[PDB]
DNA sequence: TAGCACCGCTTAAACGCACGTACGCGCTGTCCCCCGCGTTTTAACCGCCAAGGGGATTACTCCCTAGTCTCCAGGCACGTGTCAGATATATACATCCTGTGCA
DNA sequence: TGCACAGGATGTATATATCTGACACGTGCCTGGAGACTAGGGAGTAATCCCCTTGGCGGTTAAAACGCGGGGGACAGCGCGTACGTGCGTTTAAGCGGTGCTA
């Protein structure tokens, strides 16, 4: 919630949230953040690591398109 | 007096006349053929015992009485025509079904 | 799976048997006598 | 007042299952659902009229649009749905 | 507010990750991943606050996030649509 | 009336730090397969020989269809009552204390 | 002298009951179906003119295929060094419910 806040108060002054929107919001993020992984996890298994490194979700997202 | 809605004609449960409006309101077309509403009413109905029957055996095989969102998570993403024509949709606090990759076990 | 209830139930069951008669003595022997006769413990145990 | 499918979402299950209950979450899930997938149906065909330039939405523009959305075996279960639905509005 | 991109914290990065089912991570991992939820929080926050400020409004609802992960491609159940 | 703000206990999730160990990288030798290139084989078009078939576009002509206003009377939604469950707390002894009469 | 038990003390798993959620049944309003009027878009009808293969055929050509050398790319081993995993003690502020305003 603080970071949601901090964003939306850069954004736009004198925001209002309802909590739904919030809690809609982590919702969101957090499927989001675990398709990225699983696909992070995907692709240092192709490297042949362990370890998932950041090169590996930057191929994800390339992948994927969103910084292509 | 006395009348049948069309929906019992059709032998549909859901409101044909409430999807019929909602197209109408909707201003899709000019005009609308009167087949329309009731064949989206029988595909919707068609989709949601589908979806509602996979939900209760999901239910069953879980052992609980009440479909809670993780029951529509296991189903929907099980039937695998489902899982590609929802592959874009994520359901609120359905989880995720259960995967490790063999590589990453010790062995068996 | 036994209860003071079950000592009532003996009780209850006391009724059919007539013959046997008390008597009185002391001594720690007499105290395991009681002791055995007073487990209520099951095979598990 | 406000109407939604989950009166029609509960008969339909209880219809299905008569020992098994639903949470108010998963209804919501199920009236969403029906929601989304009615208004994508509508859309496609629009489209399709659109181009055709037809004026009247039929139940065959509807159904060939089922077709489309649908993967194969689904679509064929809901045309051949729709078709019973249609034979016996014909009644 | 401040510092706020801090307060994620390692833990709930890891405990997601652990969702992702990942046996090995690496420490840069949380930077990065802090990064890209960054982003897609501002993207997604800046739809739905425009999809607010059409209605004559202030309080961001439920509706202009959903709406706005729609228009993102992303569809979310459960919240009253 | 749903969000905002301050109170103010209660953990427990974060954090610093300690140890190690198994994982990633650097470098190894190997060997097999896929590039650079030459020779043979196949697919394709020109011109032969000029078309008929049938298909998409276009227009006229009803007529039927559901857009429209309207009444009838409802069935569906908003709410309260009832029934159940999860939580709460007496009890019939349970698990024992402890003066003192007995061996 | 030390033990046996007469008389008495905290407790508690067992048992009886009180403190919270969810579903079905009652009101009652914006209705959904129905009756009749309506017309112009849909559908039935008729050209009409243009574009699509005929069909295999030889004499050619450009691209495909096949063969070969080899050399360097992939890759299985592995020495080793460390930076993430597991496990503490310790702190923060995330969570809980509560009171007062309001936009």
């Amino acid at each position: 919630q603080r970071l949601v806040r901090e964003i939306a108060q850069d954004f736009k002054t004198d925001l209002r949230f309802q909590s739904s929107a919030v809690m809609a919001l982590q919702e969101a993020s957090e499927a989001y953040l675990v398709g990225l992984f699983e696909d992070t996890n995907l692709c240092a298994i192709h490297a042949k690591r362990v370890t998932i490194m950041p090169k590996d979700i930057q191929l994800a997202r390339r992948i994927r398109g969103e910084r292509a | 007096k006395a009348s049948q809605s069309r929906s019992a004609k059709a032998g549909l449960t859901f409101p044909v006349g409430r999807v019929h409006r909602l197209l109408r309101r909707g201003n899709y077309a000019q005009r609308i053929g009167s087949g329309a509403p009731v064949y989206l009413t029988a595909v919707l109905e068609y989709l949601a015992a589908e979806i509602l029957e996979l939900a209760g055996n999901a239910a069953r095989d879980n052992k609980k009485t009440r479909i809670i969102p993780r029951h529509l998570q296991l189903a929907i993403r099980n039937d695998d025509e489902l899982n590609k024509l929802l592959g874009n949709v994520t359901i609120a606090q359905g989880g995720v079904l259960p995967n490790i990759h063999q590589n990453l076990l010790p062995k068996k | 799976v036994l209860k003071p209830e079950t000592l009532r139930e003996i009780q209850l069951s006391y009724k059919s048997t007539k013959l046997p008669k008390p008597k009185r003595k002391n001594t720690n022997r007499i105290v395991a006598l009681k002791k055995v006769l007073s487990s209520k413990r099951n095979l598990h145990s | 007042r406000k109407e939604t499918y989950s009166s029609y979402i509960y008969k339909v299950l209880k219809q299905t299952h008569p020992d098994t209950g639903i949470s108010q979450k998963s209804m919501s899930i199920l009236n969403s659902f029906v929601n989304d997938i009615f208004e994508r149906i509508a859309t496609e065909a629009s489209k399709l009229a659109a181009y055709n330039k037809k004026s009247t939405i039929s139940a065959r523009e509807i159904q060939t649009a089922v077709r489309l959305i649908l993967p194969g075996e689904l679509a064929k279960h809901a045309v051949s749905e729709g078709t019973r639905a249609v034979t016996k509005y014909s009644s | 507010l401040r510092d706020n991109i801090q307060g994620i914290t390692k833990p709930a990065i890891r405990r997601l990750a652990r969702r992702g089912g990942v046996k090995r991570i690496s420490g840069l991992i949380y930077e990065e991943t802090r990064g890209v939820l960054k982003v897609f929080l501002e993207n997604v926050i800046r739809d739905a606050v425009t999809y607010t400020e059409h209605a004559k409004r202030k309080t961001v609802t439920a509706m202009d996030v959903v709406y706005a992960l729609k228009r993102q491609g992303r569809t979310l159940y459960g919240f009253g649509g």
